[PDB]
């Protein structure tokens, strides 16, 4: 993550491992919420 | 009443044939600097 | 009429020849092509001069009472959806056909002069051309697909010519903005598009209003949801013009070329961004809570975007920032529905704006000559006051095309300008008194940037006495830089003017109209009076000619000061020296927040979804190093296993 | 007629590649091994122009090559060939972008005896998987491109090449079993053995079993068209790779997994596809939406690009699973135009990596300043992947949303979040393309041009590869039925396939 927080407009600061696994359950649960909406909301 | 696909392609294959084989004799740069060498994304 | 109308696409298709050429002659043979710069300028520039050859005869054709021409071909078919692309030549569309040429061809006389300097001299009419092929398109367009590959197309233009330099760090981020901000209202240009042919089903203007006004009223849409289709279209527009939540851009398209600034505030600006809502007219006449809308969204602009040039140093800024208020100044136009007024004032201003900011650029490169490359704001280093004062006529004719902007006795403005005040304080005068406060306020920073500039001392002394270069040496001071390419152009774009000193008049405003019709015969005015229209544009000349008077008085006492205004209304005087805190909530929130998301959902790919997948060959690996450990030596450990299973067997299959 | 056509361009370059060790001359560098290489493909690129101009017929739905030979009677399986609608697009293109990796395959002096090999047998493993009427020649086919394509990226990568090779070997031999396993549940079902994709799809199936098949060909058909939470192996094998080799990954690799979608999901699963197709779209959504915003959020610069990939794909699911006959119609042009997008991009990384050195996107500025053919042309090929009009991005993608919200099919409350999710993706390729475009090029702010970056250039060769594939991007993007009319009639059978089930 060393390389990924490259000298350019990253390095927001939250790449700790407490906000890895609360970011993942935001963008995995929208992903499940969107495919649970599908069977029931399109037919 | 469409333009067929097929007059427009045979016409363009025989100058894209003979483009390549000329386009290959033509080139600069990949055999005098050359600083990747052999290692082809070293 | 045969060969002049069956030929009509000609008018898109041949300056994009131009630049096809070109562009195949600067990647292939730069050598060369690189050197051909003068025949190549002229070689592309016979190509818009024959396309103005065109525009002349299909529009003047079009006023002597031939009927509209239509013409449709198959793009993209399947089963029972087809789209269809092809042209109208429309009153509306010839007339438009006129104006983006003209100044083209224009623009194209101007070019040489402020380069053939610069080496980049042979690729500017490529891209130049590139604009018209995609702007003359436009225009001719009958659909709202057809409106819509050249929506892209022209922002396409306009990002390659604002980072025409592109060796600047300002005119690198300056490029991406404009095509950032111009892709939200592509968004939502392309959700309407795909949103009204859900509803309706035809991609044409014409069809659009007689489908949409048969299904809201049978009870098939609902007028709460059809309201948000047309609210999407309008989207559009706002970006490309430069309205309320889509403007940041203007500031910074300043930072290309001097000639494109003329180019993008004619062709992309008071064109496309009225073009298509004056087009769509069958669709919002129907719809009355999105016409208060848009009218809403526009004369706040007219306001919004007036406080900005009041205190802007810099003189391509200020105009920047007025135009981003006239164009809401006429979005509103046809927000209000007087919108034959709204196009009759798009002509002056795009006849007149390109007179502004070629004459802007005259003196640009008049002050490189006692003034280095670096500041092209209001003059420091023999301060501000005069130019023409050194008898130029390139600084007599940015006075004409300031003075017919505010609404003053002897010249335009006066015909079409006023139109839309007295037809605005009809329905809301809440929401609309505010274009009489800045109808005062757009002739103070137009005079502001007159006198300010050509009034005075400014060739005697240096304040900074710093340029140190023989590229501004050779610069040419004593205006005379303005080379011959400048004595046409700043005269032949004044020779509309005196046209539209005869046609726009108040007996040719009722027979300009009479062309002007919408997509019915049915003409919608609340009332004109004989008696009322005099005082209404008699009070209304007042606002402008006092509105200068405070301005005549404010910047000729050398500083800016009545009494307690050089400690100013700091409250107020922050916005406008900051320019309106805007740009910065557009960039802490929407800049940052998609580099704060876009950063972690690239942290839960690495290290989750890749997690997963590193840990299959993980658990795998270590089961090997377990059974590894099975086999020890000690083989009678191995007779043990062969022993045991040998009972484990003869437990497992009996029962 | 009688003569094997499509035996013939499937067969020829491996038998052609095998040919190589006994090429004369050795002396020094392969310049004799790079000649051979690029004529035999090229002869065998218009092998595919003469048997398609004259023998193609095409608004006719069917194969028009039809030849079963008869192979193996024991298991069943025959060498049955056959060019559809929903293929001979994809075996052309097979055959203009890999004689394009010949030719941009020309700096090559480590390995030469070696790549011109396997890039020759992966240019008969490629049309191989399109051409084929069968189920155990379509799995042979499929990881027929499993070992070449191994050894492309372990011996020519960059860093991290074998920790990206065999990621990718073991992930998709991984999931090409399923290919195996879906393709036997078929065969035996009913009382016939039969291995043709024929009789496998003019069988009736029962519901329950669909679903079995059905999620079974997802996992295999997701994982080389990278539906997003099967796509890890993907931005490793194509971040770590070389141009000419990448060209033929994400160029015409990913679209096998697009094509045996319509193949083998649409025509033989009807009833399965009506059950599960909207999961498919939220699957498409959020394709673009997850690999625009990885695309943005990374430094390395051939693993921007290699991100932006899944991203375009990801109107191909909402194509396909939309029961439209322009949402279909809109999603082959969509494989179609990526593959000629997508290598232009592809090249010009490589092209610029060859002169600088770094792909790390900070030590970079003012590249534009020194090469200018190299900047004019990734101007071009990146405004084409912005979906801009007047290219072949734009009408790919316009035909999605207009088929897609024209459906009979799906309600309006869900029909218009999707049209209005799938189209922030037309907002988000414009961040992330012109930012390296910008952090590259535009710029004083230059390298240290001392230790590093000693040359900048552009090889005349270099820029008619590009050249020669934005000819057919325009010029598919100006007039669209220059590719619709071929595949008009045989995607207006799969789309009346799918209609007579659709109320289930």
């Amino acid at each position: 993550a060393t390389d990924f927080n490259r000298g350019i407009m990253k390095f927001d600061g939250a790449d700790s491992p407490a906000m890895i696994a609360i970011s993942a359950v935001l963008i995995l649960g929208f992903i499940a919420g969107l495919i649970w909406w599908a069977l029931h909301t399109a037919y | 009443a469409v333009i067929s696909v097929k007059p427009i392609l045979l016409a363009m294959t025989p100058v894209f044939i003979l483009l390549c084989l000329f386009f290959g004799t033509r080139n600069g740069f990949y055999d005098t600097d050359q600083y990747h060498g052999n290692g082809s994304a070293h | 009429m045969e060969p002049l109308y069956q030929y009509a696409w000609l008018i898109p298709v041949l300056p994009l020849l131009g630049a096809l050429i070109v562009g195949f002659g600067l990647i292939a043979f730069s050598e060369t092509t690189s050197k051909l710069r003068r025949p190549s300028a002229i070689f592309i520039m016979a190509l818009m001069a024959i396309a103005m050859g065109h525009s002349l005869t299909l529009f003047w054709s079009q006023v002597q009472g031939h009927l509209p021409y239509t013409q449709m071909i198959e793009w993209a078919a399947a089963g029972n959806l087809h789209i269809a692309m092809g042209y109208v030549i429309d009153p509306l569309a010839a007339l438009m056909l006129v104006i983006v040429t003209t100044v083209a061809f224009l623009v194209m006389l101007y070019s040489d002069g402020y380069m053939a300097h610069d080496p980049g001299y042979v690729r500017f009419f490529a891209y130049l051309s590139l604009f018209g092929s995609s702007m003359l398109g436009l225009v001719v367009s009958p659909n709202l697909v057809q409106v819509y590959i050249f929506w892209e197309l022209v922002g396409m233009c306009s990002y390659l010519l604002i980072g025409f330099w592109y060796d600047r760090k300002s005119a690198a981020e300056a490029a991406q903005k404009a095509f950032v901000t111009n892709r939200v209202g592509d968004f939502g240009l392309l959700l309407g598009m795909v949103g009204l042919f859900w509803a309706t089903g035809t991609f044409d203007f014409a069809g659009m209003g007689d489908r949409l006004t048969e299904l809201v009223n049978t009870g098939l849409l609902s007028p709460s949801l059809a309201a948000i289709l047309a609210i999407l279209v309008f989207l559009g527009p706002v970006a490309k013009s430069a309205q309320f939540p889509l403007h940041v851009w203007l500031p910074d398209a300043m930072e290309g070329p001097t000639p494109i600034s003329a180019l993008i505030h004619a062709a992309t600006m008071v064109a496309a961004g009225v073009f298509l809502i004056a087009r769509m007219f069958p669709v919002f006449e129907q719809l009355p809570q999105v016409m208060t809308t848009i009218a809403w969204t526009g004369a706040f602009t007219a306001f919004m975007g007036a406080t900005i040039a009041i205190t802007q140093n810099d003189i391509k800024k200020s105009l920047a920032y007025s135009t981003i208020s006239q164009l809401g100044y006429m979005v509103m136009g046809m927000g209000v529905g007087a919108y034959s007024a709204g196009l009759f004032h798009l002509m002056t201003h795009a006849y007149f704006k390109a007179m502004l900011f070629l004459g802007s650029g005259s003196v640009i490169h008049s002050m490189e000559g006692v003034v280095g490359h670096n500041p092209d704001l209001a003059q420091d280093m023999r301060y501000m006051g005069g130019l023409r004062k050194y008898m130029p006529i390139t600084g007599a004719t940015f006075l004409v095309g300031c003075l017919a902007i505010s609404g003053v006795p002897p010249f335009a403005g006066f015909w079409s300008k006023d139109e839309i005040l007295g037809a605005v304080f009809h329905a809301n005068p809440a929401m609309w008194l505010l274009t009489w406060l800045t109808a005062g306020l757009t002739a103070f920073y137009m005079f502001r940037m007159y006198f300010m500039t050509f009034e005075g001392k400014f060739r005697n002394v240096p304040p900074e006495r710093q340029e140190h270069h023989d590229h501004h040496s050779h610069h040419a001071a004593v205006p005379h830089e303005s080379p011959w390419t400048m004595t046409l152009p700043l005269v032949v774009l004044a020779i509309p003017s005196t046209l539209i000193g005869f046609v726009g008049t108040p007996f040719n405003n009722l027979f300009e109209v009479f062309i002007h019709a919408p997509g019915e015969e049915k003409v919608a005015e609340h009332a004109v009076d004989l008696t009322e229209f005099l005082i209404l544009g008699g009070s209304s000349v007042g606002i402008g000619l006092m509105g200068i008077t405070v301005a005549y008085l404010m910047y000729l006492k050398g500083t800016p000061s009545p009494q307690a205004i050089a400690k100013a209304i700091q409250p107020l005087y922050q916005f406008s020296l900051h320019k309106w805190y805007f740009d910065e909530l557009y960039e802490a929130v929407f800049i940052k927040g998609c580099r704060r998301l876009a950063r972690q959902v690239l942290e839960v790919d690495y290290n989750v979804v890749d997690g997963v997948v590193n840990l299959t060959g993980f658990v795998t690996m270590v089961t090997g190093e377990g059974l590894k450990y099975l086999q020890n030596g000690r083989a009678q450990f191995y007779a043990l296993i062969v022993l045991l299973a040998v009972l484990g067997f003869v437990i497992f299959s009996v029962q | 007629s009688t003569f094997p056509w499509l035996t013939t361009i499937i067969l020829f370059p491996i038998v052609a590649a095998l040919a190589i060790p006994f090429i004369p001359d050795p002396t020094g560098k392969g310049r004799p091994i790079r000649w051979y290489a690029l004529a035999v493909g090229l002869i065998d690129f218009a092998l595919i122009v003469y048997a398609f101009t004259n023998f193609y017929d095409l608004n006719t739905p069917g194969m028009q090559l039809w030849e079963s030979y008869d192979w193996i009677p024991e298991i069943g399986l025959r060498w049955s060939v056959g060019a559809d609608g929903l293929s001979m697009p994809l075996i052309l293109l097979t055959g203009f972008i890999t004689t394009l990796a010949i030719l941009a395959a020309w700096p090559v002096t480590l390995k030469p005896r070696l790549f011109y090999f396997l890039m020759l047998a992966m240019y008969g493993g490629q049309i191989a998987v399109f051409a084929v009427q069968d189920m155990l020649v379509f799995f042979l086919a499929w990881e027929l491109e499993l070992i070449p394509v191994y050894l492309l990226l372990a011996i020519w990568g960059g860093h991290k090449r074998q920790y990206a090779a065999t990621k990718f070997i073991l992930y998709t031999a991984g999931s090409s079993l399923f290919i195996l396993v879906a393709g036997l549940a078929m065969a035996f079902y009913g009382d016939t053995v039969s291995f043709d994709m024929q009789t496998l799809a003019a069988k009736d199936y029962a519901l329950g079993f669909q679903l079995l098949v059905y999620a079974g060909f997802l996992v295999a058909y997701g994982v080389k068209l990278p539906i997003v939470p099967l796509h890890t192996w993907l931005p490793d094998a194509h971040g770590e790779a070389t141009a000419p080799v990448h060209m033929l990954l994400a160029g015409i690799l990913l679209k096998m997994g697009g094509y045996a979608l319509i193949r083998m999901n649409v025509d033989m699963l009807p009833a399965a596809h009506a059950k599960f197709a909207p999961v498919l779209v939220i699957l498409g959504v959020v394709n673009i939406i997850y690999a625009a915003l990885t695309s943005y959020a990374q430094r390395n610069l051939k693993r921007k690009i290699a991100y932006s990939s899944i991203s375009h794909i990801g109107f191909v699911l909402i194509g396909i699973a939309s029961f439209t006959n322009l949402g279909m119609s809109g999603a082959v042009l969509q494989m179609v135009s990526h593959g000629l997008i997508g290598a232009s991009l592809f090249f010009l990384v490589g092209a610029t990596y060859d002169r600088t050195h770094t792909l790390i996107l900070e030590e970079m500025g003012g590249v534009g300043q020194k090469m200018k053919k190299i900047f004019a042309m990734f101007t071009a090929c990146s405004l084409a992947s912005l979906a801009l009009p007047g290219m072949s991005g734009f009408v790919a993608e316009l035909m999605v949303f207009i088929g897609f919200a024209t459906s009979d099919a799906y309600s309006l409350p869900f029909r218009v979040i999707v049209v209005f999710l799938a189209a922030v993706g037309v907002i988000l390729t414009p961040i992330y393309l012109l930012s390296m475009l910008r952090e590259i090029f535009y710029g004083p702010e230059n390298k240290e041009l001392v230790e590093h970056e000693a040359l900048v250039d552009a090889e005349p060769r270099e820029v008619f590869i590009i050249a020669c594939l934005l000819v057919p991007i325009i010029g598919i993007g100006l007039y669209p039925k220059l590719l619709t009319q071929i595949y008009d009639a045989t995607t207006g059978q799969v789309i009346a396939r799918a209609r007579e089930v659709l109320p289930t």
